[PDB]
């Protein structure tokens, strides 16, 4: 300050302003990251690899500010991303849009608690009324529709076109294996990208995927105990001596060899302890392989972790290099495990059938990893909107028809409740347009005309905004029934989760 | 030549001077009050409650400035009042207005919303707006004194209600078309040099200074016929024209004489008649206004026709040829009081006329010659609710609850109206509320709050007539409280203060000729 | 200026004179596009420092401006000209300018045979001109349902304050017929600006008297004598009373003051003897010529005189003619003295005194030598009386301009988006050149409406989105009809449904305007070689 002391960098107007004005930054393009998006956005993630998406979080995880502002509020959008799939998109906008209203208020002159406690209790009021406006609930796992319904909202709040073969493909993946009811898992369920075929031709394998080249024979038993390894190849050649292979004549006749008769008894000892399939990070050697293929256990040539991870995860596997015989501590998990070609690609498959427990898991075909990472984007975050673990998700307006009843519930009620907390309660109403606007926006009309419009609809729940032009001109798309809607859930948490950092973010001068 | 101005830059610039302009005003207009003190450039202070006076005397900047004098002008042109508040009131719905709204992006609505802004007040208003009975000097002094209040002065209110109280209500034109609103020349007020209180003596037609100007003159005829030349003044303006002459050197200063001491030939020709008044617009010079002096008559000189047919109409005066010519004499008595009051050895001679073509104009007396000027100021307030209350006895009680009362109706209505055009109708609801929450914030605590306070007692309560007390902030009835603001004041205020934001906006270019 | 400075004299030699043409030219175009149509914002413009102008008429702003360049000199003209033409097609011809003086060199400088370029802007024009005199399909007061009464009804829906427009569309129909004045070529058409119009306050504030004959306002409540006999006959007088001096020519330098006195105590009385010598001729109307001074007035107010005096002399003048009177016979001289001989006398069916809205008026009821008309406008203040009035202006010059060519085109660059892409596409099988300038042309057409729609805030989008989505080869078509919209509303700047509106302009100012335009794009290119002087 003042004082030479005084650590901050945060305070007073650089409050009131660039803390407010740094989340403007980042709810800046979340606003064309949500809903109906036509909108890109090319990221190089320290790869220098160019990525596109319509997502915040993969995005701003990224960026790095002085200000906690920034560094904060994801956390609620992740909170929100790490209970619900999507909204998260717009979980951003919200905040920093009703947060720019104090800033004004604080021009206009209105007290912190001021500001904050009238969207304190119209977010309660919210939550009292956000509910009220559920209008549907989901219904049947089983049914794909029933979930396909639903999952397109999310892959239409990330992109917009994709969701229909998507959405379907995505309960086709069987989210109704787990009954959604207090349980379901990605990694059972987890999408496998094979880069090749068509991008719809990313299909569905129930049980394991692994783009790995499937070695060996099949694995010795489909039930296969599956002893997994980190790198139980680190060779067993050794690399010493001259020639970062041999140094005297008499070297190589014993660097050869050796690999032989070890990975026999390595792969032996896969035997030995039982292991019907072999899985290597370490690398893949003919022998091994011929061992692999005399004791008859399936073999992986190289893993990513996420192949071990899961793998790890999964079956109950522990991957360990072993220059050390094979211990089954791994042992089996998986009922069938096989290979496979899928993609017409060498596929490690391991499936296992439970109403908790079974791996159904999404193989994407694809043309593009850019695109077939970003197709997985959607489908991620949509079958994590899936992920609410109500079989009847109490549906809301997908895409947001919600804001227009809202927007209409509070600030009319929000002058009723009386006093200058009324203004905030009335100011609450107000950013509800961000995504009828951030539609608009990638839309390409004004909220104004938007909203006018969609005052004009009233009492509705289902005509709003949109993509093309019933989303300009109209303004009016049907976001209770195009298809489209979504959970109360992560709905009630936008609200909730924006509510707080946004209070948050503001009281803090320091 | 040519030149090209575009976009909100000069918008802004018209945002810009106005909106300063409205800032110290608005705290000094009304009861709460301040000054702006204009700093001469020689440390020269000029301290006011008038924008417009401490405007003009630096530079008025053009976008803005230029338009709010005249609009500032035509207020006070039109009522004899309201410089301070259209300027507020029009920096007001300048201020939020079209940025906020072009950055919704429209011209249109934003001028349209004047409209509708606009009529709500003549709408919510006259609903509002409590009558009050013409006939009463009192419940025209209530809402007189609340309008000769402007700045800081009930002082001279009460003095200048009765003047204006009986005056407004005798003003006719010369057609006498109707009494009520009228031109301040069928209103005047001459603030009459001198004295003290006690000779303000309420005047309620015209006074003529120049009937009799001298003790010499005519001596309190209670008629006095004014008459017109025409024979009593045989027509020469002329001058002999005498040929030049190098001997004499009076002939230098004779020939120049000449002019004058023909109308002396000509009053010498009035003597005769003995018109106990003499009207002349060719003008009677002093060298001829000696005759008729000492004949008791006075002269009324320099003067024209229709000064001296209002009031040969309203002193009642025979227009003729001769007294004992006759052009047909006009009546004998148009008046009921001829009074020629005197501050010095200068006589001012008031002839107070009753429903006459006259000029109305009144005599007031101040203590002294100086605050006559806050007087005449105070009554023509003063006789701007007298015409404007033998207008409008309707006219709203407020705090500024007016000024709320259609800000609130407004917000109300914008749920009604819609559209997009409810955005700029909401966005111009906000901008009326502020003079008078301004003028409780020169009160203090929170005056958003008692203007929330204000918006619950508005739409519950009542609008205006029940409101917020400007100095004090409390929220009663402005009837009760007793502060009046006139409806065709507030009528005239955003009508006025309307139309110059309309051009503003309009005007994104101005050349330089 | 731009590139090459090594020359003064307005010589940049080539495209950076000619863009610094095309600058000043895109300079000087641009208050025109926002004062463009009636939704064009007007324009406060400073003529010295406190010295002001609000105009919204780019003609009227260029009057004041000043031109810098010969770019800003060509367009002041042919925009001031195409304003010279009628004042319809001032922001019209301006804007085009700018666009096709780029596009018109560009062409003509590769020569080969360097004559015929521009007229790919002027054959255009033709190409125009001909459907331009093709459009009847929008802008009808040719014929309406009701004719002239629609057509003016939707005129004066075309300006509408009211549910005026019911007497009024019967008004401006009674408007252009109440003038009979003679007009070449052989117009029926007569001037609709010199029609007696009288504004009435009370009563209904929407409603029309016409009156029979012309309708003679008349001065009453200062004049208290009576001039009231029903009669048959009006004494048209240019002739004036005055009881100060009535006859001139003394000189207030005489010696004797008597010598004015004199003629003004004498021909103060002869004033009322004129009269007598109009009644005795069976005059018991006499429409005499006012300027009593106040004195005088009340003079004849108190001493009292029979006449008809301070009448509209532009009523008088049209009702001498109108009821066959003269307004001078025996008037030989200022004297009162004059006898009156019946030449100055119109006759009439009956001369009737009608006092309505406490306005008296003389009101010739079969005005013999011409037909007459007046059609009186009530309101609640004449405020609205001239509210409906100016309502009725463009009820009437679009009536006339119509009534001028019966062939017209809707009013705005809507005529264009149908020309415009027909004319690309007549430019487009001509290939080489020609589809060129006549695309290159019909490109530059588009900005007057867009910019037109969006001064109104219209989305120029849509306004190209409407029009010529209808504008097709499927509808090339103006037809007589609409079998596309080939209209726009210039105070709505968005194409309407209104093809009768008396807010569009024939084919008249429109055949003018392309040319106007199509000439900047020659208008500065003349000059041979360059130079520069010492």
């Amino acid at each position: 300050m003042l004082k030479e002391g005084a650590k901050h960098f945060s305070g007073l107007e650089e409050a009131v302003y660039r803390n407010i004005q740094a989340c403007k930054e980042l709810a800046q393009t979340t606003r064309t990251a949500y809903g109906p998006n036509g909108m890109n956005k090319m990221v190089i993630n320290h790869l220098e690899k160019l990525f596109v998406t319509n997502d915040a979080a993969t995005i701003l995880r990224e960026l790095e500010v002085q200000h906690p502002a920034a560094k904060m509020i994801v956390m609620a959008s992740h909170m929100q991303e790490q209970e619900v799939g999507d909204g998260t998109n717009f979980v951003l906008v919200f905040a920093g849009a009703l947060l720019e209203l104090a800033e004004e208020l604080l021009r206009i002159g209105l007290s912190v608690s001021e500001v904050i406690e009238g969207y304190e209790i119209a977010c309660r009021k919210a939550h009292e009324i956000l509910p009220n406006l559920v209008c549907c609930s989901a219904k049947n796992l089983r049914d794909i529709d029933e979930v396909s319904s639903l999952l397109r909202t999310s892959i239409m709040s990330k992109q917009y076109g994709n969701e229909v073969f998507l959405a379907k493909l995505i309960a086709q993946a069987c989210v109704s294996i787990f009954p959604d009811s207090g349980h379901f898992n990605v990694d059972n369920i987890r999408v496998c990208k094979i880069l090749g075929s068509g991008i719809s031709s990313s299909s569905v394998l129930h049980g394991m995927v692994f783009k790995k080249e499937t070695e060996g024979d099949v694995t010795s038993v489909k039930d296969a105990k599956i002893a997994v390894y980190s790198c139980p190849f680190d060779g067993m050649i050794t690399e010493t001596k001259g020639t970062v292979l041999i140094k005297t004549a008499e070297e190589l006749m014993n660097f050869s060899k050796g690999e032989e008769n070890l990975m026999d008894a390595q792969v032996k000892a896969i035997a030995d302890t039982g292991a019907n399939v072999v899985v290597t990070g370490g690398k893949v050697a003919d022998m091994a392989l011929h061992y692999a293929n005399k004791y008859n256990i399936m073999l992986v040539r190289l893993n990513s972790k996420w192949d071990l991870r899961r793998l790890c995860k999964t079956v109950g596997a522990t991957a360990l290099p072993r220059l050390t015989p094979p211990v089954l501590e791994e042992m089996g998990h998986c009922d069938s495990v096989y290979l496979s070609e899928v993609g017409d690609t060498q596929v490690v498959v391991f499936k296992h059938e439970k109403e908790d427990g079974a791996i159904s898991t999404i193989v994407l075909r694809g043309s593009t990893d850019n695109l077939m990472d970003d197709i997985e984007r959607a489908v991620d975050d949509g079958v994590n909107t899936f992920k609410v673990l109500t079989r009847d998700k109490r549906l809301v307006p997908g895409g947001g028809a919600t804001e227009i009843e809202l927007a209409k519930q509070i600030t009319s009620y929000g002058e009723t409740c009386p006093g200058l907390e009324q203004y905030a309660i009335k100011k609450f109403a107000e950013a509800f347009e961000a995504i009828p606007r951030a539609l608009a926006e990638n839309s390409g009309v004004k909220a104004n005309e938007v909203i006018s419009k969609l005052y004009a609809v009233h009492q509705e729940g289902n005509k709003n905004v949109g993509l093309d032009i019933e989303a300009e001109v109209p303004a009016v798309k049907d976001m209770l029934e195009a298809g489209i809607l979504d959970t109360y859930l992560g709905k009630y948490w936008a609200i909730k989760l924006a509510t707080n950092a946004a209070v948050t973010v503001l009281r803090v001068d320091q | 030549n040519t030149k090209r101005e575009s976009g909100r830059k000069v918008q802004s610039g018209n945002i810009n001077a106005a909106k300063t302009i409205a800032d110290i005003i608005r705290t000094c207009l009304g009861p709460k009050s301040m000054m702006k003190m204009l700093l001469d450039p020689m440390g020269g202070i000029v301290m006011t409650n008038d924008g417009n006076a401490i405007l003009r005397e630096i530079q008025v900047q053009h976008p803005a400035a230029k338009s709010m004098i005249e609009i500032s002008r035509t207020q006070d042109e039109e009522v004899g009042d309201g410089t301070t508040s259209v300027i507020i009131l029009a920096g007001e719905m300048l201020s939020v207005a079209e940025h906020f709204l072009e950055q919704q992006m429209h011209p249109t609505v934003v001028i349209s919303a004047y409209r509708k802004a606009l009529d709500d007040m003549i709408s919510t208003l006259k609903k509002i707006s409590i009558p009050v009975d013409i006939s009463d000097s009192d419940m025209m002094l209530n809402i007189i004194n609340s309008s000769i209040t402007t700045k800081a002065i009930s002082r001279w209110s009460s003095l200048a209600c009765n003047i204006a109280l009986d005056a407004v209500k005798m003003v006719q034109f010369e057609e006498n078309g109707r009494k009520e609103i009228d031109i301040k020349k069928y209103a005047r007020v001459e603030k009459i040099p001198g004295g003290i209180i006690e000779d303000s003596c309420v005047l309620r037609g015209v006074m003529i200074n120049k009937d009799v100007t001298h003790p010499r003159m005519r001596r309190y005829i209670k008629n006095p016929r004014i008459v017109l030349l025409d024979s009593s003044l045989e027509y020469k303006k002329g001058e002999s024209q005498t040929d030049i002459e190098i001997t004499r050197e009076e002939d230098f200063t004779r020939i120049l004489q000449m002019e004058e001491e023909y109308i002396q030939q000509l009053c010498e020709d009035i003597i005769q008649l003995k018109p106990d008044v003499v009207i002349t617009e060719k003008g009677i010079s002093d060298l001829a206004q000696h005759y008729l002096m000492r004949a008791n008559i006075t002269a009324i000189r320099r003067v024209r026709k229709t000064d001296n047919n209002r009031i040969a109409r309203a002193c009642g005066a025979r227009i003729v040829s001769r007294p004992e010519e006759l052009r047909e004499d006009d009546v004998g008595t148009g008046a009921g009081l001829l009074e020629i009051k005197k501050i010095g050895d200068e006589y001012f001679t008031f002839i107070t006329d009753c429903k006459d073509p006259k000029a109305c104009t009144i005599l007031l007396r101040g203590a002294s010659k100086e605050i006559l000027s806050e007087v005449e100021r105070n009554l023509q307030d003063a006789m701007q609710v007298c015409r404007n209350v033998l207008l409008d006895p309707q006219l709203v009680p407020g705090g500024g609850a007016s000024e709320m009362a259609v800000a609130h109706a407004l917000t109300e209505k914008s749920k009604a109206m819609t559209g997009v055009e409810q955005w700029p109708y909401r966005a111009v609801a906000q901008a009326l509320e502020v003079i008078p929450r301004t003028l409780i914030q020169n009160c203090g605590a929170s005056t958003i709050r008692l203007l929330t306070s204000l918006r619950a007692k508005h739409t519950q309560e009542n609008c205006e007539t029940w409101g917020v007390n400007g100095e004090t902030g409390t929220l009663v009835d402005m009837k009760e409280l007793g502060i009046w603001e006139p409806l065709a004041v507030k009528l005239q205020t955003y009508k006025t203060a309307v139309e110059t934001a309309v051009l503003l906006l309009r005007i994104d270019d101005i050349v330089s000729g | 200026m731009e590139g090459p400075l090594s020359v003064f004299g307005d010589r940049s030699t080539g495209e950076t004179i000619r863009s610094q043409n095309v600058m000043a030219a895109a300079s000087i175009a641009n208050i025109v596009k926002s004062s463009l149509g009636p939704v064009g914002l007007d324009k406060m413009l400073v003529d010295d420092i406190g010295d002001v102008t609000i105009t919204n008429d780019g003609a009227t702003i260029l009057k004041l401006l000043e031109v810098e360049h010969p770019a800003a000199k060509v367009l002041c003209e042919l925009a001031d000209l195409q304003d010279k033409e009628v004042g319809d097609g001032t922001t019209s011809v301006v804007i085009i300018a700018a666009e096709l003086l780029k596009n018109a060199d560009e062409l003509v400088k590769q020569k080969i045979h360097p004559t015929s370029v521009i007229s790919g802007y002027r054959l255009a024009c033709k190409e125009a001109v001909r459907y331009i005199n093709e459009n009847l399909i929008v802008n009808t007061d040719e014929l309406g349902r009701d004719c002239l009464i629609n057509a003016a009804k939707t005129s004066m829906s075309s300006k509408i304050i009211g549910i005026n427009g019911d007497f009024f569309a019967n008004m401006v129909v009674d408007a252009v017929l109440a003038i009979k004045y003679t007009d070449i070529r052989g117009q029926p058409r007569y001037p609709v600006n010199s029609v007696n119009i009288l504004k009435a306050h009370g009563r209904s504030q929407m409603e029309s008297m016409l009156i029979s004959g012309y309708a003679l306002n008349c001065v009453v409540g200062s004049q208290g004598m009576p001039k009231r006999i029903v009669n048959a006959k009006i004494a048209c007088l240019d002739f004036s009373l005055q009881k100060t001096k009535m006859k001139l020519g003394v000189q207030v330098v005489i010696t004797d003051p008597e010598k004015l006195d004199q003629i003004r105590q004498r021909e103060s009385d002869i004033t009322k003897e004129r009269i007598q010598k109009i009644l005795a001729t069976g005059a018991n109307v006499i429409l005499t010529t006012g300027g009593i001074d106040d004195m005088c007035l009340k003079y004849f107010v108190e001493a009292g005189a029979m006449a008809v005096r301070r009448v509209l002399k532009r009523d008088l003048k049209r009702i001498a003619k109108a009821s066959g009177a003269t307004i001078l016979s025996t008037l030989a001289n200022l004297e009162g003295e004059e006898t009156f001989e019946a030449a100055m006398l119109g006759q009439a069916e009956e001369v009737v005194q009608e006092r309505i809205c406490d306005d008296e008026l003389i009101l010739i009821k079969n005005t013999k030598a011409r037909t007459s008309a007046s059609i009186i406008l009530r309101g609640a203040n004449d405020f609205m009386c001239d509210e409906m009035e100016r309502s009725l202006h463009d009820a009437l010059c679009v009536v006339k301009r119509v009534l001028e060519s019966k062939s017209v085109v809707p009013g705005g660059g809507a005529v264009e988006a149908a020309l415009s892409i027909y004319l690309e596409n007549y430019a487009t099988s001509m290939g080489s050149r020609e589809q060129l300038a006549i695309a290159e042309f019909a490109r530059s057409l588009l900005v007057i409406p867009n910019t037109l729609a969006v001064n109104a805030a219209q989305d120029s989008t849509d306004l190209v989105a409407k029009l010529r989505a209808f504008h097709n080869e499927a509808q090339v078509n103006p037809e007589r009809k609409n079998l596309k919209w080939i209209g726009l509303d210039l105070s709505n700047g968005k194409p309407r449904d209104n093809k009768q509106a008396g807010v569009f302009e024939p084919t008249i100012v429109k055949v003018k305007s392309l040319k106007f335009a199509t000439e900047a794009a020659i208008t500065i290119l003349r000059i041979d070689d360059l130079i520069k002087l010492h």
